[PDB]
């Protein structure tokens, strides 16, 4: 198991003329392996269709992931920007 | 973070940890010891907080 | 590392100080000639600092 | 021989009904020493829910029903006579006190200082003595041991910050510092009390040449310089 390896790349061609959207240098970095997506960085470790309780096949198709991320209701947010100012 | 902090003898958890990460690094060399912090931290200063 | 545990048997802290207060001071040596010696100069002092 | 334990460790199996964990005379009453009665609030009920459950279709096999459910008659029994003793509390109530405020937050402070075991003033050698601070030592240094590396945060100030689908606000590690400078703290314990014995001993082991008041004393000043004293020669 190694830990100083290299893991950059670049190509010397610069062909840097429509690309600005990627991850530059200041060139574009090619890595060895490719990258990941997470969704939400947090996990509501309650809402017991992940908990499953021994108490009671259903099917249930929950309104988007918001569910699972601790989403705050507007009107504490509301509450803080009338206390802003 | 990496910008500057406050003014000194405040001792924030960044300052806290970094101390304390790098006396199991090195256990001497307090030189070596002051800059883990940041450099904006004393020789003569970690080891006074750190008593 | 290389620290050893808090649960280690040598924690007392405090066995070898020897504070400067209590250290013993050259007094006047009193010194024995004989059973029948009653005019010589009994005890002796060099660099004491009590009478 | 951990009763309460056997019948969690069957239920996190996934096998209860296979061995039930063959209750019978030597088995069932071995381990006991009727129940044992459980304090936990759900999670060694809903155990005994899910073993009653389970132990239905059976019917014969198991012997120990019947105090199972006369444990259940008891909790149902003192399920009663606590609502009745509350009914009772919520009719007793005085109509006026005017209980006073500083009482108030004297007794909240000490409720919440005595959940987690640890010291609340009142404001109202000796070798025996330190395995027991040793022993209080180690149960936080294995109790800090036991917490989960994937901790984050969420203070109530994040919603000036706008946090989007994939923002990675800079008020997630506020804790997870903190719950490693206790834990490398109470290991280098050990390592700055070195650090105190080489300053102690080299700022206390003369004390009469910094110190005015022990080196202006008619002793110690004659001390020091009656033992610079050179020997004498002879002729």
């Amino acid at each position: 198991i190694m830990i100083d390896a290299a893991s950059s790349f670049v190509l010397p061609i610069s062909i840097t003329k429509n690309v600005d959207v990627l991850q530059r240098t200041d060139e574009i970095l090619w890595f060895r392996g490719p990258s990941v997506i997470v969704n939400e960085r947090i996990i509501n470790s309650g809402d017991p269709h992940l908990s499953l309780p021994l108490n009671r096949n259903e099917k249930e198709s929950l309104p988007g992931p918001f569910v699972l991320g601790l989403r705050p209701s507007a009107k504490f947010t509301a509450h803080r920007l009338s206390m802003l100012r | 973070e990496n910008n500057g902090n406050s003014v000194k003898k405040n001792w924030s958890d960044q300052e806290m940890l970094l101390l304390l990460e790098g006396i199991e690094m090195y256990e001497d060399q307090w030189e070596k010891i002051a800059d883990h912090v940041g450099g904006h931290k004393r020789v003569e200063d970690c080891i006074e907080k750190f008593l | 590392s290389n620290i050893p545990d808090p649960t280690l048997p040598p924690t007392e802290m405090m066995t070898r100080f020897l504070h400067p207060n209590w250290y013993a001071l050259p007094t006047t040596v009193w010194l024995k000639y004989g059973n029948y010696n009653s005019w010589a100069p009994s005890f002796n002092e060099n660099g004491t600092v009590v009478d | 021989l951990q009763e309460q334990s056997e019948l969690m460790s069957t239920v996190m199996n996934n096998t209860p009904t296979t061995v039930a964990a063959l209750a019978a005379v030597a088995a069932a009453s071995e381990t006991n020493g009727t129940i044992p009665k459980p304090r936990s609030s759900a999670q060694l009920e809903q155990l005994l829910y899910r073993y009653r459950a389970i132990q239905n279709h059976p019917k014969e096999n198991k012997l120990e029903i019947k105090a199972i459910e006369d444990t259940f008659r008891n909790i149902s029994r003192d399920q009663d006579i606590y609502e009745t003793k509350l009914d009772t509390l919520r009719k007793s109530i005085d109509k006026g006190f005017q209980y006073d405020e500083d009482l108030l937050n004297k007794h909240l402070v000490a409720l919440q200082l005595l959940e987690k075991d640890t010291d609340v003033p009142d404001y109202f050698g000796d070798p025996d003595t330190e395995i027991r601070i040793s022993a209080r030592i180690s149960n936080r240094i294995n109790e800090l041991e036991r917490l989960p590396a994937n901790l984050g945060t969420y203070s109530l100030d994040d919603c000036l910050e706008f946090i989007t689908k994939d923002d990675l606000s800079s008020r997630m590690d506020t804790f997870k510092i903190k719950a490693l400078v206790e834990l490398k703290s109470l290991k280098l314990l050990t390592k700055q009390k070195s650090i105190r014995q080489k300053l102690i001993n080299n700022v206390a082991s003369q004390a009469h040449h910094n110190i005015p008041y022990l080196r202006d004393s008619p002793f110690t000043a004659a001390a020091q310089r009656s033992v610079q004293i050179r020997s004498k020669v002879i002729v």
